[PDB]
């Protein structure tokens, strides 16, 4: 089953690089689709407020129509996993020359993931934390009653002792940024103390972008060798269309 | 941004004979004429004359298609190299083992570089061209006004000339599906990367 | 019972009388072996017949991206040749080391380089450079003067390993030319000698005259073929010339695929009853088929269950195993191009085929010519990757325009059946014995016992 | 002001005979680059032996690497615990088709001459 094993999930962190061999018309249309998706996603965010219905709604109607991978289904999803997944990689390579544009392509794919994130189901979320490199630990019992009051104090979305089940995660303070710019998190000797769904979006998010921001600085020493006569108009005209 | 007459300005034109009045017959379009005179191209003779159609002779244009982009993939993979520089012109078929930072070097004056006289890039011109000309799909759904499509399929285009065409069209998208000059290979376009394989 | 149908597909189908008033019919014009008092016949299929392909670790089955071809790849792969030549030549002759080309000195050095032309036309012993490999001289050149050496047989293309003086780096005197070292043979296994006896007929096209679309002598061969029964028949293209008169000017009614096909059922449905093996090897002249060297298998997909065991098709060049015995398959006519391109000097009266043959045997390649004749194309990479010998064959076969002959070069068999048709008359075919010898012998036995050129 | 580049052959740098923090410009022919620490390895062939030189390139990406072609590295020398010397590149610079012969016939000639002038003193 190389369908199901190439793409088990919706979400991705893209790690693998494609391999097969495809035309040069849909390498151009899977470009196109991807560059006015993200056009989509920005308008859209900034249009309205993160969250609601009606954004949401909204960017699952561009999403369907432009013929990606956004919902569940056991059956027939290979075809929208592998257009995102070659698109997003024929952006990268696109997008990696100078620092405004590779700021706007990480805050735009940080968001289509947060949502994608944020329309997943809790042991689907589970299953994909598994599934990429990510581990996180868990404090024990004793550790949470010994630090609830201070926890409770932060209120890291959490409101009249919250605490009981939940597992609080403890993290480096590097990887708190989000939370820990604006007092949201407890702090003690150089460790967060974060609850389960905050800990998922917020470290999920910046750990993509790290991991994202590497490897576009790794593919920008590329192009040096993109003297290919094809892919070339191309190339220019998304740069600067 | 390239129309189809700028796309294929440079493109030979097919020329087959009339087995009837003998007579060749230059193609360039599948409808020749403009205005009024709407008229598939192998509905008629060159000669007004000749009273033959070509649509009878499907096979033997075939034949002569498939003659052409034989000889026309031959004298490709022929590999004539011309000299850039314009006092040398050396035109030879070995090429040099003494290769520079650009190409090629010509070993006649030493201070060029070698051109390949006919690049891969018109071959598949070419060969889209003889695919072009025989597409009468694409060229009915070119046209702007829906009743003038209505009328041209009522009065000429039957179904059997539908068919013919996709023959005619399908006898050149049969090598046009073997090119490597539309095929890229993503494993060696991402090979920079191996954290991840 | 001519299942093919000249007067279906074009109504100007007139018989060349020149052919049916041939009276030699049956002759053998020549023989090689232990011919002498052996009647020729076989099972006709009946017995226990091995086929197998060998070669390139993957051998040529589909086609492959074409049209598209850079120079650094066609320069990786002359190097790497010629690299992996002279490597091979160093370690069997015991030399210490490779003098750059461009190193003056003032005593004797060894070179390795490709013999090539500076001139568009024909090699001669003035116009003689040598281009070196990438690694050792950077892909220089230096031309050769052959004044002071007693024998000597070049062509373009060929690597060879030269001793001489070069004192001021731009002309080098021959002193010295060395010999080709052959693959090393074939080592027989169990299965291979348990085949007692069986016989392989061969025969190449073209199948017409020069101004019919008959097929007589195909239809002549089936009747040959069902009257003999063999054990393998082995037959080469063209099916559809592309040089026919007809063929050109686009005068058929039919398509060519149809034609083809047609002409496949014919011969396969006359051949059922004989019960033999069927191989077609295809050729660069039918009109049908990709024009690129080398050349991918027929198609053909309305064959039958029982035919599929009787009938196979095989890549162009392809090194086919028959019950043990390598056999060396190839339709192009490299005798005809090497001799036109081939100089050479004897200090008494040699033979040029055997030269020719020698050359074709040391050079490890089916195509040892570069660059190719006006009238070639070669996929490089292609060509690199599934067009190299894997050992020397027992037994050569190779079709050319040239007088029939059967030869034994370097212990190596080489048999030229020639054209079954010469214009407007008939031609020649082989047939061939094939009996494993006594594993007893001191010095391996040539398995290819008698061969005898049958006229048509 | 950087200090000027003397020429080595690829032989005596690979043998230990530069010592450290000494600037020096050398040949070879590329093999290898490893984009993920940006390194490129080179070799000479002298007589029937390889010699190797490790090249640091993170001062000249981006950059267009071609397998097989003839390389002039600029820079300076820097040894390693364990990678033993690594050249620091501040230029490099492709040519091909250099004869490489007449190039050290030169830097024989100009060391004999430099070492003919300098006997007077």
């Amino acid at each position: 089953d190389q369908r199901n094993a190439s793409y088990p999930h919706c979400l991705q962190f893209y790690l693998q690089p494609p391999s097969e061999n495809i035309s040069l018309i849909e390498f151009e249309n899977l470009a196109i689709d991807r560059v006015k998706l993200l056009k989509s996603v920005e308008n859209l965010g900034v249009s309205y407020v993160k969250g609601t219905e009606q954004y949401q709604s909204k960017l699952e109607s561009e999403l369907r129509k432009l013929k990606f991978s956004y919902r569940e289904n056991l059956e027939d999803e290979y075809e929208p996993r592998r257009r995102d997944h070659i698109s997003h990689f024929i952006l990268r390579l696109a997008y990696c020359q100078s620092e405004e544009l590779r700021r706007w392509f990480i805050q735009q794919e940080m968001d289509l993931l947060r949502f994608r994130f944020s329309i997943l189901p809790k042991d689907k979320i589970q299953d994909f934390l598994k599934d990429s490199q990510l581990q996180f630990e868990a404090i024990s019992d004793e550790e949470k009653t010994l630090r609830e009051q201070e926890i409770v104090a932060s209120s890291p979305s959490l409101s009249g002792l919250k605490l009981g089940f939940e597992s609080i995660y403890k993290i480096p303070f590097a990887d708190a940024l989000d939370l820990f710019r604006g007092r949201k998190v407890y702090l003690e000797d150089g460790f967060a103390y974060v609850p389960l769904k905050d800990i998922v979006a917020i470290i999920l998010n910046e750990f993509r972008a790290k991991l994202s921001k590497a490897l576009a600085l790794t593919a920008r020493s590329l192009p040096a060798v993109q003297s290919d006569e094809r892919l070339q108009p191309l190339l220019n005209h998304l740069s600067h269309s | 941004q390239l129309t189809d007459e700028e796309k294929y300005r440079d493109c030979e034109r097919f020329k087959c004979p009339c087995p009837t009045c003998g007579t060749e017959n230059i193609y360039d379009n599948v409808f020749d004429g403009s205005g009024t005179d709407m008229e598939p191209s192998l509905y008629r003779c060159s000669n007004i004359d000749c009273k033959a159609s070509p649509l009878t002779f499907t096979v033997q244009l075939s034949n002569k298609l498939i003659m052409d982009i034989r000889r026309f993939i031959k004298k490709y993979y022929d590999g004539w190299l011309i000299c850039e520089e314009p006092t040398c012109r050396n035109r030879t078929r070995h090429l040099p083992l003494q290769f520079s930072r650009t190409g090629p070097l010509c070993p006649a004056c030493m201070k060029a570089t070698l051109q390949p006289e006919y690049s891969d890039k018109s071959l598949y011109t070419q060969l889209c061209f003889y695919r072009y000309i025989f597409d009468a799909e694409c060229a009915l759904e070119k046209l702007t006004t829906d009743h003038e499509k209505d009328k041209l399929k009522k009065q000429f285009f039957t179904p059997k000339v539908l068919q013919d065409y996709r023959k005619l069209k399908n006898t050149a998208e049969q090598f046009l599906s073997r090119s490597g000059y539309s095929e890229v290979n993503l494993s060696k376009l991402f090979a920079g990367c191996a954290v991840k394989s | 019972h001519q299942l093919l149908s000249p007067s279906s597909f074009s109504p100007s189908a007139t018989p060349s009388q020149k052919y049916n008033s041939r009276s030699n019919r049956g002759e053998v014009v020549t023989s090689f072996g232990l011919a002498q008092g052996v009647s020729w016949s076989g099972r006709g299929g009946a017995g226990n017949i091995s086929l197998k392909v060998l070669g390139c670790p993957e051998a040529l089955t589909g086609s492959y991206k074409s049209m598209f071809q850079k120079l650094p790849d066609i320069r990786e792969v002359l190097t790497c040749k010629i690299e992996e030549l002279g490597s091979e030549l160093k370690e069997h002759y015991k030399i210490e080391a490779f003098t750059p080309l461009l190193a003056p000195a003032q005593e004797p050095v060894t070179l390795l380089g490709q013999i090539g032309c500076d001139s568009n036309g024909k090699l001669n012993n003035k116009s003689v450079i040598l281009e070196g490999d990438r690694e050792h001289s950077s892909g220089a050149q230096i031309p050769v003067d052959l004044s002071e050496l007693k024998e000597y047989s070049l062509f373009p293309g060929q690597v060879v390993i030269m001793e001489g003086i070069n004192t001021t780096g731009r002309k080098l005197v021959a002193t010295k030319l060395y010999e080709g070292v052959p693959l090393p043979f074939y080592q027989p296994t169990e299965e291979d000698a348990d085949f007692e006896q069986s016989m392989v007929l061969v025969a190449c096209g073209p199948y017409t005259t020069s101004d019919s679309i008959t097929y007589d002598p195909l239809l002549d061969l089936i009747a040959v073929i069902n009257h003999d029964r063999p054990d393998v028949c082995i037959l080469f293209g063209p099916f559809l010339d592309a040089k026919h008169e007809q063929v050109e000017n686009c005068l058929l009614t039919s398509p060519f695929e149809d034609i083809f096909k047609q002409c496949l059922r014919t011969i396969i449905e006359g051949t059922r009853s004989s019960g033999s093996h069927l191989v077609f090897v295809p050729s660069l002249r039918d009109v049908h088929h990709e024009p690129v060297y080398p050349q991918p298998p027929f198609s053909y997909s309305d064959l039958s269950r029982e035919d599929k065991k009787q009938v196979q098709f095989v890549s162009e060049p392809c090194s086919l195993s028959i019950n043990g015995v390598i056999f060396g398959l190839t339709s192009t006519d490299l005798l005809f191009h090497l001799g036109a391109e081939e100089i050479s000097s004897s200090s008494g009266t040699s033979d040029r085929f055997s030269r020719i043959l020698k050359h074709i045997l040391t050079q490890r390649s089916y195509y040892p010519l570069y660059p190719p004749q006006e009238d070639m194309a070669i996929d490089y990479e292609s060509f690199y990757v599934y067009a190299q010998l894997p050992v020397t064959p027992d037994v050569l076969i190779i079709p050319s325009e040239l007088r029939y002959f059967v030869k034994d070069v370097l212990g190596c068999v080489c048999v030229n059946p020639g054209r079954l048709t010469k214009g407007q008359v008939g031609g020649t075919f082989a047939r061939l014995y094939l009996r494993r010898p006594a594993a007893d012998g001191a010095e391996r036995q040539s398995p290819c016992i008698a061969v005898q050129v049958v006229r048509i | 002001l950087p200090k000027p580049g003397t020429y080595y052959l690829p032989w005596e740098v690979s043998a230990g005979q530069v010592p450290d923090g000494s600037t020096l410009r050398t040949f070879g022919r590329l093999c290898l680059y490893d984009m993920i620490q940006s390194r490129v390895t080179l070799m000479a062939q002298h007589g029937s032996d390889q010699h190797q030189v490790l090249v640091c390139t993170k001062l000249v990406e981006p950059f267009h690497a071609q397998v097989g072609s003839l390389y002039i590295v600029l820079g300076e020398l820097q040894h390693q615990q364990d990678r033993g010397s690594v050249v620091k590149a501040r230029v490099l610079t492709c040519v091909e088709g250099m004869n490489l012969p007449l190039l050290e016939q030169a830097i024989r000639e100009q060391r004999l001459y430099k070492q003919e002038r300098g006997g007077s003193q």
